[PDB]
């Protein structure tokens, strides 16, 4: 869960 | 006896020497965030990559580089909360195990380690990693596009937070920048120490991170004497 790390 | 769940950014690092790795400006010490932190930048220039890191590794273990007052307060947190308290960063410093801290989960990976390109095994590592070592071998560092480290334990703690501190952490970077509704969904109080703004949080305080931290800490463990 929580999906791969990003930038908004 | 409040559970507590603590997730830091790099701000707190900032006044230890270790300049924070901007993303609102895309550049982390001058290089592009897309050049030196995601796959493609990696496998498009893996000396250049491995060059970067080797100097931040290398940066990391010098005399002027020491945890600071935040880092020790949380120190002292984990001393008196032992099993309740759990600290989560997404720093890849080892600034909080310095401090005094253990069983810190380093969702975005470590500088002070590696893994390699095909088993993905990690191993300890403090030198540069040059052209000629292997099980290939690559920073145990997540990047952007890659999946963070510990999720499942970290959304457990979140669920059974009492109290969940977010320190220095810019509301940018997810997964990471969506604990705080995670763990307001599950009735946790939520506290924001932040030298800026820009991050629901109940309680919030701004400054520099050697101040602030240590004073809500103090006020947190005196509350609850
Ligand atoms: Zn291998």
């Amino acid at each position: 869960k929580g999906g791969a790390k990003r930038h908004r | 006896k409040p559970r507590v769940l603590v997730l830091t950014g790099a701000g707190i690092s900032a006044e230890s020497g270790i300049r924070t790795f901007r993303a609102a400006d895309g550049l982390w010490e001058e290089h592009r965030v897309e050049d030196v932190a995601t796959p493609e930048g990696f496998d498009r220039d893996p000396e250049l990559v491995q060059a970067f890191y080797n100097a931040r590794r290398r940066q990391l273990q010098q005399p002027e580089i020491q945890p600071n007052a935040a880092h020790l307060a949380l120190a002292k947190l984990q001393d008196a909360l032992g099993d309740r308290f759990l600290l989560v960063t997404q720093n890849i410093d080892n600034l909080h195990e310095r401090a005094g801290n253990t069983n810190v989960i380093h969702m975005h990976g470590e500088l002070l380690k590696v893994r390699c390109s095909q088993s993905g095994q990690v191993l300890d590592w403090t030198g540069d990693v040059t052209p000629e070592d292997k099980c290939p071998l690559r920073p145990h560092v997540v990047w952007f596009g890659e999946m963070p480290l510990g999720m499942d334990e970290i959304y457990m703690a979140l669920s059974m937070a009492d109290i969940f501190i977010a320190i220095g952490t810019s509301g940018h970077v997810y997964p990471a920048a969506g604990f705080v509704h995670e763990a307001k969904l599950h009735g946790a109080h939520t506290v924001e120490l932040n030298l800026e703004p820009s991050q629901e949080f109940a309680e919030k305080y701004y400054g520099p991170a050697s101040q602030v931290v240590p004073e809500f800490v103090e006020k947190l463990l005196k509350g609850l004497k």
